[PDB]
């Protein structure tokens, strides 16, 4: 019992991105739809391998929603460029400064900005859309800064100027590379990686010690 | 790579 060949907009046969176990997503056919205890789950037959039972948060759609469709907090799939398919949260939607972009808040940590082409919307997000992120801390974070939207406290820092920046528990002598809206481009001095970081990230020595006398 | 939006704890 409880076989569906619909829920709403969601119909078997449908192109579909699925979560694989590896935390990427990948293209496949919707091929069955079941209620199964409280809700529904959504089998999906991987166009490359494999199928997957899968949560209707770990569905996304294979269209690229229109822009005005999107607001901070919306669950997405995103190009994660360092190519895959990961998700995230949008954290800023399109703008002149940020070049028309959205910027992606990864599960993982990661962030950038993306273009409208490079997002697909998860189908059945949760409620509270930060409550499927598995990593504590990201999960805590994406909670603040949603919560929070729109204020926004970020240091202003200028090409050439010299920070220390946090990795790993320790905080590393770096340098500003870049500004790009609302990230920097942190070059690492002692191992010479980049990293791209959100202006308001207490990463940053001046928003942490900001913070910290605030609280 | 990524060290996330905070520092680690």
């Amino acid at each position: 019992g409880g076989e569906l060949s619909k829920d709403g907009d969601l119909i078997v046969s449908m192109r579909i991105l699925g979560k694989k176990r590896t935390k990427t997503w990948h293209k496949g056919t919707l091929i069955a739809i079941q209620t199964v205890g409280p809700g529904k789950k959504y089998k999906v037959k991987f166009d490359n391998k494999g199928k997957s039972l899968l949560s209707g948060n770990h569905i996304a759609y294979d269209y690229h929603p229109p822009a005005d469709k999107l607001y901070v907090g919306s669950r997405v799939v995103a190009k994660y460029k360092d190519v895959w398919l990961y998700a995230g949260i949008v954290a800023e939607t399109p703008n002149v400064k940020n070049k028309l972009r959205f910027l992606i808040f990864f599960d993982d940590g990661y962030a950038s900005y993306v273009t409208q082409s490079e997002l697909y919307p998860i189908c059945r997000p949760l409620k509270k859309t930060w409550e499927d992120i598995e990593d504590i801390s990201c999960r805590d974070f994406i909670e603040e800064y949603v919560t929070a939207y729109p204020n926004r406290p970020m240091v202003l820092l200028k090409s050439g100027q010299l920070i220390k920046t946090e990795w790993e528990g320790t905080w590393w002598k770096s340098r500003v590379e870049e500004v790009d809206g609302s990230l920097v481009r942190i070059l690492f001095l002692d191992d010479k990686r980049c990293e791209w970081i959100y202006r308001g990230s207490t990463r940053l020595e001046p928003m942490f010690s900001m913070k910290t006398s605030s609280a | 790579s990524t060290g996330g939006k905070a520092p680690r704890k």
